[PDB]
């Protein structure tokens, strides 16, 4: 896809020099991003591979300073 | 698509609080000149009421459309509360450094203060008009300068603004009584709110339309919407018994061949979770939404037939759809019950008024099973209105679970029988299949009580009455998903969290309030259209708007007939007080606005009589008339519906006096030479040749010193006489003092929209949770 080309061209050309602070960089914001996605429909666990889905909706009460952190990142 | 519907539903924001920054105004003062009698012009000017935004179309139907649009404007400005200080401003000439209500009021007062041509009394009156307060009562009185109709609207918005004094008791009283009297929940708050505070009450008026009476396509969507919403709030089964630590106990109880677990000899099919929770969710959400549910099972699986008993006992039978339970009851009778007494299989009829349990209740002779089937057949809902809302309630024996004891009695009897007609393997299979439920008895009792408890608890959080009516689309229910729930359960209570309850209640409240509010909108415009004679107007797009603001339908594929029936029901609804009063305040002043507005005229007289002109004063001499008495009148909208220019042509060829009535344009003519030449009589000949009447523009003979030939009037001793006057009123004269009023308001309140956010809420420990009967639920072990 197109986005694959953009991503691959943008990592291949920078991974030729940066080799210590690159995968650590782009893989770090994800930990914040997961706190932004509203649940509409859910999965549960009972015993180690059981599921029992739930139509529960949950909003995303994210504070403001983590956006400033994310912005710095 | 399932989740999307709930995304639309749960994104229903409440009714957005309105708050105006200015005052509704249609009029404004305006300096015009004044022409002293004999025609010549004063050095002085004079204030008059004139209209803001002269935009009236031509023709009467279009004018009534204008007033309908104006009614819509007034509704959109029509506020819910207001604090006059937020629009108040200083007065640049007040003795006491007071204030006035509007910026334009201050502009008026400061422009009238500067003119040479103002009395001293009015300047004093402006210096002495100020605000006042009385803070013990939190009341304010501001001055204002307002046309009377504008004063009427603004004063109505003052006296009929929907707010209520907020306190700490109404917060509690806003919750239904059942939750408050249920000891499993504890409520509190961390704030006291003053009596300066406010809150708006929703409109929780029940269905004025009876959409459960032959609006089945809408009721299906509604019932599905409430079902899928209810699925999002029923709790998850947090704790169970393991699914493999159970199945080995079941297998050894059944004494099955090794490694048939992966083949699933039909007892063991679909025992898993991911079905038990599905059943738990579906039953409760359907009974809450009153949605019919169909059953997809198999006859090789005898456990499905066995768990259908528990289902058809704990749940009424009028709650399912007919063919499904007919099939299921038939199967049960044919392979568990009639075989247990050597009876024949059955002879059942397709189009039979009775279901197999009914026609089986009288044939077989055993007391236990007979009374069980009696209970099942005559189980049905009980309608009852509580807290205003209708509710479909259970028997009060299902709730405090003892129905399961009748079930066990019947099943134990059937265990105790012999099967003479049938082999040993068959008997063995059946009796083991029902022993697997006997061993789960206490857990089943607890399950039944838990369903009943959660059902009534969630019933409490309903605002719209819940009718027991069948629906187009159903919900599938595999009985293996029942068997799972009935077999993977124990010592694990689930109570809906209070916040989920409050969420569900506010969602339903906001949905209901939106529903009533949009109904009120549609009812206002519909009633108004019928009372303003708007006859070319197809009352569909209004209904399209109505259905679009209820954010669950697909208006692109709903027809026109349902919309028109909805209109037909809406015709017969009383209009709410606000809209009705605003409309009856508009019906009594639309004409007085229409007597104003120098872009249309209310008629033209063609009277072959050399009549005198009137000594008005904003004009000099004009060919104007203000009564329309004497001459017979002809309505033009009738003539433009039905083109019959025979009458009028007859009247023109014979020079007969007449008046023509309807919103007509006009053109001012400051030429005396157009008066003696009589050009205004030259305009009506184009009506007989090209029979259209659209390019009809009579003349207004405004005469004054600004006319470039006026000197004749002031040299030759002739009063201006003329022909073919125009039917029009004059503007009214601006009396500053009589136009002044005092507007009242409350001083500095604060409006709180959400109402349960101040409540913090907690549950007793769900192991020790108790029902209405002062007897614990989830206690059997």
């Amino acid at each position: 896809s197109h986005e694959d080309y953009l991503i691959a061209r943008e990592l291949i050309v920078l991974s030729y020099s940066n080799r210590s602070t690159l995968a650590k960089l782009v893989s770090s914001p994800m930990s914040i991003l997961v706190a932004l996605v509203d649940i509409n429909g859910t999965f549960i666990t009972n015993e180690e591979l059981e599921l029992e889905f739930s139509n529960k909706y949950v909003r995303a009460i994210v504070p403001d300073q983590t956006f400033d952190e994310l912005k710095q990142m | 698509p399932k989740e999307s519907i709930l995304k639309k539903l749960e994104d229903i924001k409440p009714e957005q609080v309105k708050k105006q920054t200015k005052l509704f105004r249609i009029f404004e003062p305006r300096q015009l000149p004044v022409y002293r009698a004999n025609g010549e012009k004063e050095l002085r000017n004079r204030w008059y009421w004139k209209l803001k935004r002269d935009t009236l179309p031509d023709g009467d139907y279009d004018v009534r459309e204008y007033f309908l649009n104006l009614y819509d404007q007034v509704l959109t400005e029509m506020p819910d509360y207001l604090l006059l200080k937020d629009m108040a401003v200083e007065n640049k000439n007040s003795r006491d450094a007071g204030k006035v209500v509007d910026s334009e009021t201050a502009a008026i007062c400061d422009a009238i203060f500067q003119d040479e041509e103002t009395e001293g009394v009015v300047r004093r009156f402006i210096a002495e008009m100020r605000q006042r307060v009385q803070a013990d009562r939190n009341v304010v009185n501001y001055p204002s300068i307002l046309h009377p109709i504008d004063h009427a609207f603004n004063e109505y918005f003052l006296q009929h603004q929907l707010v209520e004094p907020l306190n700490n008791d109404i917060i509690f009283n806003y919750i239904p009584e059942r939750i408050r009297n249920d000891v499993n929940y504890i409520l509190n708050m961390d704030r006291n709110l003053p009596s300066t505070a406010r809150y708006i009450r929703p409109n929780l008026l029940q269905d004025r339309l009876n959409l459960h009476d032959n609006f089945e396509s809408l009721w299906d969507t509604i019932t599905t919407s409430n079902y899928i919403l209810a699925r999002s709030v029923v709790p998850d089964l947090k704790e169970l018994v393991s699914t493999e630590a159970q199945i080995q106990k079941m297998s050894q109880d059944l004494q099955l061949e090794a490694l048939t677990i992966q083949s699933e000899t039909q007892f063991l099919t679909g025992i898993n979770s991911q079905a038990a929770n599905d059943c738990f969710k579906t039953l409760i959400a359907a009974m809450l939404s009153q949605r019919t549910m169909s059953l997809d099972f198999v006859t090789t699986n005898y456990m499905s037939l066995i768990s259908g008993m528990w289902l058809l006992t704990v749940v009424p039978n009028d709650m399912f759809i007919r063919e499904s339970l007919v099939a299921c009851q038939l199967a049960i009778i044919n392979t568990i019950i009639y075989p247990a007494f050597g009876m024949q299989r059955m002879h059942y009829r397709n189009g039979d008024p009775q279901t197999p349990f009914q026609i089986a209740e009288q044939q077989i002779q055993n007391f236990q099973v007979a009374n069980w089937l009696h209970f099942v057949n005559n189980n049905q809902f009980r309608q009852v209105v509580i807290d205003g809302v209708l509710n479909q309630v259970l028997n009060d024996n299902i709730r405090n679970g003892h129905v399961v004891n009748q079930l066990m009695e019947a099943l134990m009897q059937l265990s105790r029988q012999q099967f003479p007609t049938m082999p040993v393997d068959y008997k063995r299979s059946i009796q083991r299949g029902i022993l697997l439920l006997s061993n789960r008895l206490g857990q089943l009792v607890d399950l039944t009580r838990l369903l009943a408890y959660n059902y009534e608890t969630l019933m409490a959080c309903i605002t719209m009455n819940m009718q027991h009516v069948q629906t187009l689309t159903t919900e599938k229910l595999q009985l293996t998903s029942v068997t799972s729930l009935c077999m993977l359960i124990g010592n694990a209570t689930v109570i809906p969290s209070p916040q989920t309850l409050f969420h569900y209640y506010n969602v339903n409240v906001n949905f209901h309030s939106n529903y009533n509010e949009r109904i009120n909108d549609a009812v206002a415009i519909i009633t108004a259209a019928n009372r303003l004679n708007l006859y070319q107007k197809k009352m569909k797009s209004i209904v399209e708007d109505f259905l679009k603001r209820l954010q669950i339908f697909d208006i692109s594929r709903v027809p026109d007939d349902q919309m028109y029936r909805l209109r037909d029901r809406l015709r017969l609804l009383p209009v709410e007080i606000r809209r009705l009063d605003i409309f009856n305040l508009i019906l009594m002043n639309m004409e007085q606005i229409e007597r104003a507005s120098d872009k249309i005229a209310q008629g033209v007289i063609i009277a072959y009589r050399d009549m005198q002109l009137e000594r008005d004063e904003m004009y000099g001499y004009v060919n104007i008339a203000r009564n329309l008495d004497g001459f017979q009148q002809i309505n033009l909208e009738e003539l433009m519906r039905t083109g019959d220019y025979a009458q009028i042509t007859n009247m023109l060829l014979n020079n007969q006096p007449v008046a023509l009535v309807g919103a007509l344009p006009f053109i001012t003519d400051s030429s005396v030479i157009s008066l003696v030449a009589k050009l205004d009589a030259t305009v009506f000949a184009q009506i007989v040749k090209l029979r259209k009447v659209d390019t009809l523009k009579p003349i207004l003979y405004k005469i004054n010193s600004d006319s470039n030939d006026f000197y004749l009037v002031a040299n030759y001793d002739w009063v201006p006489t003329s022909t073919t006057k125009v039917y029009k009123q004059i503007p009214q004269q601006f009396d500053f003092r009589a136009s002044m009023h005092m507007l009242t308001s409350n001083l500095t309140f604060t409006v709180y929209s959400d109402l349960l956010a101040f409540v913090s809420a907690d549950t007793v420990e769900p192991i020790n949770a108790v029902a209405f009967d002062n007897m614990r639920i989830m206690n059997e072990l």
